[PDB]
Formats: C-alpha cells, sequence, structure tokens
RNA sequence: UACCCGCAGAAGAAGCACCGGCUAACUCCGUGCCAGCAGCCGCGGUAAUACGGAGGGUGCAAGCGUUAAUCGGAAUUACUG
RNA sequence: AAAUG
RNA sequence: GCGGGGUUGAGCAGCCUGGUAGCUCGUCGGGCUCAUAACCCGAAGAUCGUCGGUUCAAAUCCGGCCCCCGCAACCA
C-alpha cells in the first residue's frame, strides 16, 4: 500500500518498520491509510502542544 | 528531506527541463475575490 | 580621499562577507588539527595518508593567512590615513594607498579563487531558456528572463548570441538558446541554472488573476568536442574462415569471411559480403570503428542520465529564485538575498545575487 | 479478608479531545498554495475563528482521542415502507 | 463566408 | 566499375550548350481581429559542396577531393 505520513516532519526512510491505521488522504490519489506517529520506527512530531496524542508527542513535563 | 517522486520516469537529456514539464512546477492560478472567478456559494464562515 | 576612505570601508566588508561564506573559524581548526597530526612523526609511515593531509593543509593555511592579512592591512591603511589627512605628508599617504590597492588586489584573488574553483568556470557557455506549463504568460516570463539575462551579459562585457529561438505564436518566446561568449563566462552563469519563479497579475488573463509561472535556466559550458582516436591493431582480434553456402571449388576453399574482434571490449564485427578477404575487412573494420563509436556514445548517455536523475532527486530544491511583481520582493531561494527593486533585477542587476551564490559554492 | 475504631495532615492523587459550517466552544501572534490540515464541504497564495503556538473557551473525565468493525440514521432493496 | 481562446 | 546529384532556412528549377538566380513554402515589416490562426499588402535573403583549371567571362564546360542516391559487383 501507500500511507500518508502526518505532522510537520519525519524520521521515516526505506527499511523503516511502521504502523498503518487507514483513513484516507483525500487529495492525494491512491493514499487509503496514515502512518500513526509515535508506534515503531516512526517518531512523533518535534515540539507539537495541541492535538499531541496524534503525533506520538508526550506531555512536556515542567 | 524526502525524495519528490516525479512523473517523467526516466530523464536522459536534461533534469531541470523535464521538472518544468511537471506538475511539481504547474501553472498556479489564484482564485479571483472579486471579477471573474469570484462567485462563492458560501462564505469561509458561512 | 574621500574615494580612498570609501573604498576601505568597502574592503572590510567584504572581508567579512568572504569570511562567513568561507566559514572561516572551522577552516582554522581544521588547519590546526591537520597540523598537529602532521607534526606527528607516526603520520609519514602511511605514504597516501601523509600526502593527501599535507594537501588539504596548504590551501587551509592560505586561506586562513589570507583572512589574517586583510584584516591587518585594512588597519594599517586607517591608521595612515590619518597620517595623509591632518599631518599632510604624502610619500607615507601614497604608501598606505599603496599598500590598499596591494591588499584589495590580494584579496579579490582569494574570491576569485572561491568563486571560480571549477573546472570549466572560465569556459564560454550556452544559456538555454524553457518557458514553463502556463501557456501565454509562461513563455511572457520566459522572454522576460532572457531579456534580462541578455542586459547581464552585456553589462558584464560578454557577447551575447541567439543561437536558436522558438517564439510564442501570441506573445513571448516559448523556448531560445543563447551562446555567451567572454572570460569566465560559464563560472559567472554556472549559479543561474534552475527553475525561476514569476508571481505576477497576468495581462493575457481576462479575469487579470494572480498567476504564478515557472522557467527554466541551464547553463551548460562550451566542452571542447574531442576528437574520436582511431583503433589500434593490437587491441583487435581478426579471425579469417569460409563462408556460409555460396558456390564453387573455389568458394569452398577459400577464407574471405573476416571476423574484427575488439580484446577489451569483446565486441566482434563479421563480414562475408565481398568475394574478396580485403574488402570484407575493410568493410568489417568500418563497421568495428562504427560500434566502438556507438559504445562512446552510449557511455556518455548513460553517466548524463545519472546526472540527470540526481539533479531530479533535489526536486523543488530546483526553484532558485522567486520574483514576485504583485508585493514587489525579488527573493533568490537558496542564499536568502531579497531586494524591492523587482524592476531593476528584470532590467539585469544580477550581481548582487549571482555574486552571493558563487561565494556561497552553490 | 469484608467491615468497624483510632492517628496525623489539604495532605499522595487530572488529563484527553475539540473551538469554519455540520457541532457545544474565538481571539492575538507566526507562516504566506509553503509548511501543513481534512469525516464531508473545503482551508492555506501577507490582516487564516480551518495550518502551528499562545491566551480564552467547549465537551468528556481516570480516562480521552484515533483506527477497525456492526446496526442506525438510509423509506438508499421500501414485508411494515 | 467565420477555426481557436 | 558505370550513371545521377550537392543552388536563399525546406523542397524543387536553371545547367541543355557559358554570360538573365525563377516556383512553392518559410523568414522579416505593415494591415485585419479583443487576441491568435487563416487572409491581405510590402520587403529581405544564394562565393550555386569544395579546390584547381579552361576561358574576356563559370552555377553552367573539364579535372581532382569530400558527401549523398541508384546500379553493377559475376562463371565455377
Ligand atoms: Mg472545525
Ligand atoms: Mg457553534
Ligand atoms: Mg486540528
Ligand atoms: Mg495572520
Ligand atoms: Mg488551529
Ligand atoms: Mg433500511
Ligand atoms: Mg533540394
Ligand atoms: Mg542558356
Ligand atoms: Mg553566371
Ligand atoms: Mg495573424
Amino acid at each position: 500500500v501507500t500511507s500518508y505520513i502526518g505532522g510537520e516532519g519525519h524520521n521515516l526512510q526505506e527499511h523503516s518498520v511502521i504502523l498503518i491505521r487507514g483513513g484516507r488522504v483525500k487529495d492525494l490519489p491512491g493514499v487509503r491509510y496514515h502512518t500513526v506517529r509515535g508506534a515503531l520506527d516512526c517518531s512523533g512530531v518535534k515540539d507539537r502542544k495541541q492535538a499531541r496524542s496524534k503525533y506520538g508527542v508526550k506531555r512536556p513535563k515542567a | 528531506m524526502s525524495r519528490y517522486q516525479h512523473t517523467k520516469g526516466q530523464i536522459k537529456d536534461n533534469a531541470i527541463e523535464a521538472l518544468l514539464h511537471d506538475p511539481l512546477f504547474r501553472q498556479r492560478v489564484e482564485k479571483n475575490k472579486k471579477g471573474k472567478g469570484s462567485y462563492m456559494r458560501k462564505g469561509k464562515h458561512g | 580621499i574621500n574615494p580612498v576612505n570609501n573604498r576601505i570601508q568597502d574592503l572590510t566588508e567584504r572581508s567579512d562577507v568572504l569570511r562567513g561564506y568561507l566559514d572561516y573559524d572551522a577552516k582554522k581548526e581544521r588547519l590546526e588539527e591537520v597540523n598537529a597530526e602532521l607534526e606527528q612523526p607516526d603520520v609519514w609511515n602511511e605514504p597516501e595518508r601523509a600526502q593527501a593531509l599535507g594537501k588539504e593543509r596548504s590551501s587551509l593555511e592560505a586561506v586562513v593567512d589570507t583572512l589574517d592579512q586583510m584584516k591587518q592591512g585594512l588597519e594599517d591603511v586607517s591608521g595612515l590615513l590619518e597620517l595623509a589627512v591632518e599631518a599632510d605628508d604624502e610619500e607615507t599617504f601614497n604608501e598606505a594607498v599603496a599598500e590598499l590597492d596591494a591588499l584589495e588586489e590580494k584579496l579579490a584573488q582569494l574570491e576569485f579563487r572561491r568563486m571560480f574553483s571549477g573546472e570549466y568556470d572560465s569556459a564560454d557557455c550556452y544559456l538555454d531558456i524553457q518557458a514553463g506549463s502556463g501557456g501565454t504568460e509562461a513563455q511572457d516570463w520566459a522572454s522576460m528572463l532572457e531579456r534580462m539575462y541578455l542586459r547581464w551579459a552585456e553589462s558584464r562585457g560578454f557577447k551575447t548570441e541567439i543561437i536558436e529561438e522558438s517564439e510564442g505564436e501570441v506573445a513571448g518566446i516559448k523556448s531560445v538558446t543563447i551562446k555567451i561568449s567572454g572570460d569566465y563566462a560559464y563560472g559567472w552563469l554556472r549559479t543561474e541554472t534552475g527553475v525561476h519563479r514569476l508571481v505576477r497579475k497576468s495581462p493575457f488573463d481576462s479575469g487579470g488573476r494572480r498567476h504564478t509561472s515557472f522557467s527554466s535556466a541551464f547553463v551548460y559550458p562550451e566542452v571542447d568536442d574531442d576528437i574520436d582516436i582511431e583503433i589500434n591493431p593490437a587491441d583487435l582480434r581478426i579471425d579469417v574462415y569460409r563462408t556460409s553456402g555460396a558456390g564453387g571449388q573455389h568458394v569452398n576453399r577459400t577464407e574471405s569471411a573476416v571476423r574484427i574482434t575488439h580484446i577489451p571490449t569483446g565486441i566482434v564485427t563479421q563480414c562475408q559480403n565481398d568475394r574478396s578477404q580485403h574488402k570484407n575487412k575493410d568493410q568489417a573494420m568500418k563497421q568495428m570503428k562504427a560500434k566502438l563509436y556507438e559504445l562512446e556514445m552510449q557511455k556518455k548517455n548513460a553517466e548524463k542520465q545519472a546526472m540527470e536523475d540526481n539533479k531530479s532527486d533535489i526536486g523543488w530544491g530546483s526553484q532558485i529564485r522567486s520574483y514576485v511583481l504583485d508585493d514587489s520582493r525579488i527573493k533568490d531561494l537558496r542564499t536568502g538575498v531579497e531586494t524591492r527593486n523587482t524592476q531593476a533585477v528584470l532590467d539585469g542587476s544580477l550581481d548582487q545575487f549571482i555574486e552571493a551564490s558563487l561565494k556561497a559554492g552553490l
């Protein structure tokens, strides 16, 4: 399949084990699946403060 | 930094030129706010 | 001395710019470590390494040393400027001026070295301009770009020559190739290779919308067409033998057929068209020659293709400049220099962008 | 063990999503068809309640979101209809 | 008589 | 080996008995049109492959060289 990668910036490259979840990106011809940010080799998004759970980002402790 | 997957197949003569005749460097024309392609059925907040 | 003062003021700035582009501190550090390594006696046991290290060092040293000199010379000039002005000693003033000139020259040399390091950078070039996907607007943009380039070249001193031009049926030009002769023409222009992005309200649109059209420039140097040297008799292996079928006793006996073979490449050419062995050989030889040429061409193609592929890998980064004429700002995307005098730039004031690019090494 | 009695001291104990319309909840800054968002419709091309941050708010709460899956809405296989 | 945007 | 060829940017003439560079397209400048095409008007453009020769004089006649196109390159 082909899978979208949401969030700004990603660490993925060839031979990078990832989890996909389903959900199509409308504008892209043929993409029916999103990667899960924060599962397996895929990193969480850097410096996200809102909707963090969607982008696999942990709560910044202060 | 991810690679752009161009629609040209195997580029032979010149890369830049090929790119130029590609969707990535397609023309973009803006929608008119007033004038010709200007009518909006519903507002941005309508 | 007003001009002199101005020059002095400029020179420091120039030096600073050079330093910035060079990444001077890093270079210095490299020189240091390398120097240390050289000083250590164990490095020269491995010969290949040592020579390489030496090679690395010297250039770095030169770069640093020159920079250092630039710092000092200017200061000296400044010091002597006062003398020239107030004390009114003429000879001293003259000396200072001379020093400045020398220093300036030195600076130029370093900057020249930095800029025009490539092999073909001295040669003349073919600027190739190709319009984008838009239609009329794109063509117009391309034409404008071409005009700008022409203006630039003339200003520089270069001899322009419109080799080929495809015109747009309504307005502007569809494509154009321009031979640009002069010393260091390729090295000056090579940076302009890339996609150029116009943004403006289209005059050809009936709606009058804002259009964002692209157009490619592509600068390549005039390489000397190296002659196709003939192959050696030692490189070839030549069989001769009987032919297939035919008719007679004579034919059965004689070895007219000829099979030439390249030992390096493993290519072969047979011939048995003629009765005469010699003729066949000649034909066969010709064929072989042709084949070699074709192989050389194939090789050339393949290499080129690799390069093309590599270039493609940059993708959206092939876009080097952004001419926004609605908001009136030109920006070079790779270097980051901006100017609000769009019109001026169009007319052919690319030195500001070009020079910076050269300095960068991009 | 459940359960009861005594001890001390606010003490050890709140997050998650969302806020263009549908849909409860709006502003400023950053970016400038990019980066990104998106369930649908769409947003973003320099004043973005739609992107990202912040403040403010709304809804759920030891959970809250996303994905998958089924029926519903779908009278969109209509026996009822 | 009269193609196209 | 025997013929035919190389002429404005393209395709063709003339060379036919040496002295006159023509046709159609294309190019350039005007027009018509909102614009482009078509259409209309007006221009430009050729060391005749190359090098020698014969001539008062050569695209034209003769030869050499380079390139093209036919053909023929057989009886075992
Ligand atoms: Mg919403
Ligand atoms: Mg509401
Ligand atoms: Mg959101
Ligand atoms: Mg804003
Ligand atoms: Mg938001
Ligand atoms: Mg039903
Ligand atoms: Mg012809
Ligand atoms: Mg006559
Ligand atoms: Mg004549
Ligand atoms: Mg016309």
